């Protein structure tokens, strides 16, 4: 099936979960996690559905120690890990590249806060460690949190602290003219106001979050970049998302192995 | 009056607009927010504004000693050190001039009360929640506040408001009471028997006039309607409570410093 690895960036209980269960229209398992663990680690499940191998790596335990120093080993050791797994692949003589599981690690979405004025300071040191390894996907986590009048000076200062320090984040294909006009409005809504619901309201039966002053609707544009996001799952962004992650970010950790090993 | 309440927690919880709006003032002028190549390790500051206001007859110097860039860093250890330095500062210059030979006229900057705030958007308390108020609840009136109340429904303010409150059960963090009441009056009895079912206070801030409130396309969030927040609650606690603050700062605290400085 299609090996489609995700990778979940976000604090403890921003929805990381919720939103994949959302996103898939199915339920994964989601066990929460304690804000008392003592160091960032990651737990990765492999699902077969819809038909895809998706595998989930979630981040445990993110932003809650009070020392977060050396909260970004695990999260590089791992996506090293899946690198060098596949590059050993290639050295071995009688190899089976059509039949190796590539773990690799193809997207990953980071969950930022929707504290409202800009990125934490865990997520620039974060991101400027992962933006050569993994193709990345901002996102505002619990998006509902904030106002469209705020959400516009958000994303605002999100986008500018993100250019000013060169932060390679992920743009969708525009090569195909096709979607040239669909993938410009969608890299121009980066990041992605999401909200994530597994409840359902009555409607005409609709992912949505009940207020006592009104109701969230996951799949409306105007309330939410879900229907946005939700693009992603096509075949040929897909496609491109695993196309870079070969051709520049694995292909890079390949030209510095091959440089250690003479 | 002479009050003064400090606030504590992560940028990015609606602090500075709740203090705002309790009073509807203005104390955060040309406020200087820096992007997180400077935050990195940027130090707990502790900046004070004073600012006069009538409440219905009752008119009072408030002043709010805010503590920027707490918890915003990537280290947060010794984030409160300097929190605790600036408290036993004022409960010193208060020891300095009540045993000096002239006391006539004492400015009384010790802390009366503590708001600190809790992210809404995690499961429960943080460690960092658990090591700033084990480390100040012997030293001043900690009140807890569930910060942007509005991102929580019914289901989830219910299961919040519980949880944090079996964690400060469990690791034993002594918050600011309020006290009971005597027959007395039985209206009286009601309003702070609810202010005691509601604690913590799960709170929204607003300055917009729509009637203070926030605005989104799926409905308006009415802040002084105690249905949505507990922000009518936490604002009538503070009015009802400035003796009974002021009073347990003076009684309980200062004194429990002095006796413990008088021993060094
Ligand atoms: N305001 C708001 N609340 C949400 C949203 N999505 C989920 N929630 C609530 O927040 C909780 C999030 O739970 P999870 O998704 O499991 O948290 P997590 O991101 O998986 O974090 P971990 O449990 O540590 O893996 C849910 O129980 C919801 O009640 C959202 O989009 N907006
Ligand atoms: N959803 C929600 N947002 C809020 C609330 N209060 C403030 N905000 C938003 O949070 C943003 C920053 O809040 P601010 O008070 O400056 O954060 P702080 O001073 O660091 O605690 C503002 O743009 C507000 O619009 C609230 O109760 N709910
Ligand atoms: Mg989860």
């Amino acid at each position: 099936g299609f090996v489609f690895n995700v990778m979940c960036i976000g604090e403890t209980g921003l929805g990381k979960s919720t939103l994949m269960d959302t996103l898939f229209n199915t339920s994964f398992e989601s066990t929460p996690s304690p804000h008392t663990l003592p160091s960032v680690k990651l737990k990765a499940h492999t699902y077969e559905l819809q038909r895809l191998k998706l595998t989930i790596c979630d981040t445990v335990g993110y932003g809650d120690q009070i020392n977060k120093d050396d909260s970004f080993k695990a999260v590089v050791d791992y996506i090293d890990a899946q690198f060098e797994n596949y590059l050993q692949e290639e050295l071995k003589i009688k190899r089976s590249l059509v039949t190796c599981h590539d773990s690799r690690i193809h997207i990953c979405l980071y969950f930022i806060c929707p504290t409202g004025h800009g990125l934490k300071s865990l997520d620039l040191v974060c991101m400027k460690k992962l933006d050569s390894k993994v193709n990345i996907i901002p996102v505002i986590a619990k998006a509902d949190t904030i106002s469209k009048v705020e959400l516009q000076r958000f994303k605002a200062k999100i986008i500018q602290e993100l250019n000013a320090n060169g932060v390679h984040i992920y743009q969708f294909p525009t090569d195909d003219e096709t979607v040239a006009e669909t993938n410009t409005s969608m890299n121009s809504h980066i990041p992605f106001a999401v909200v994530g619901s597994t409840e359902f309201i009555k409607v005409g039966l609709i992912r949505a979050r009940q207020y006592p002053w009104g109701t969230v609707q996951v799949e409306n544009e105007t309330h939410c970049d879900f229907v946005k996001l939700r693009e992603m799952l096509i075949r040929t962004n897909m496609e491109d998302m695993r196309e870079k992650t070969h051709t520049r970010h694995y292909e890079l950790y390949r030209q510095k192995r091959l440089e250690q090993m003479g | 009056f002479e009050f003064t309440l400090m606030v504590v927690g992560e940028s990015g919880l609606g602090k500075s607009t709740l203090v705002n709006s309790l009073f509807l003032t203005d104390l955060y002028p040309e406020r200087i927010i820096p992007d997180a190549i400077e935050k990195q390790k940027q130090t707990v500051k502790l900046e004070a504004s004073t600012v006069e206001i009538e409440e219905r007859g009752v008119k009072l110097r408030l002043t709010v000693v805010d503590t920027p860039g707490f918890g915003d860093a990537i280290d947060n250890s010794n984030s409160f050190g300097a929190i605790l330095e600036y408290i036993d500062e004022q409960y010193e210059r208060f020891l300095r001039d009540e045993s000096g030979l002239n006391r006539r006229n004492i400015v009384d900057n010790r802390i009366h009360c503590c708001f600190y705030f809790i992210s809404p958007f995690g499961h429960g308390l943080k460690p960092l929640d658990v090591e700033f108020m084990k480390k100040l609840h012997s030293k001043v009136n900690i009140v807890p506040v569930i910060a942007k109340a509005d991102c929580l429904t019914k289901k989830e303010i219910l299961r919040l408001k519980c949880r944090i409150m079996q964690e400060i059960e469990s690791h034993g963090i002594k918050i600011y009471p309020l006290p009971d009441c005597d027959d007395e009056d039985e209206d009286y009895k009601e309003q702070v028997k609810q202010l005691k079912e509601a604690v913590p206070f799960a709170v929204c801030g607003a300055n917009t006039l729509l009637v203070r409130g926030r605005l989104y396309p799926w409905g308006v969030v009415e802040v002084e309607n105690p249905d949505h927040c507990d922000f009518i609650k936490l604002r009538t606690m503070l009015i009802t409570h400035m003796q009974d603050l002021q009073e347990v700062t003076q009684e309980v605290h200062y004194e429990n410093y002095r006796s413990d400085r008088l021993a060094k």
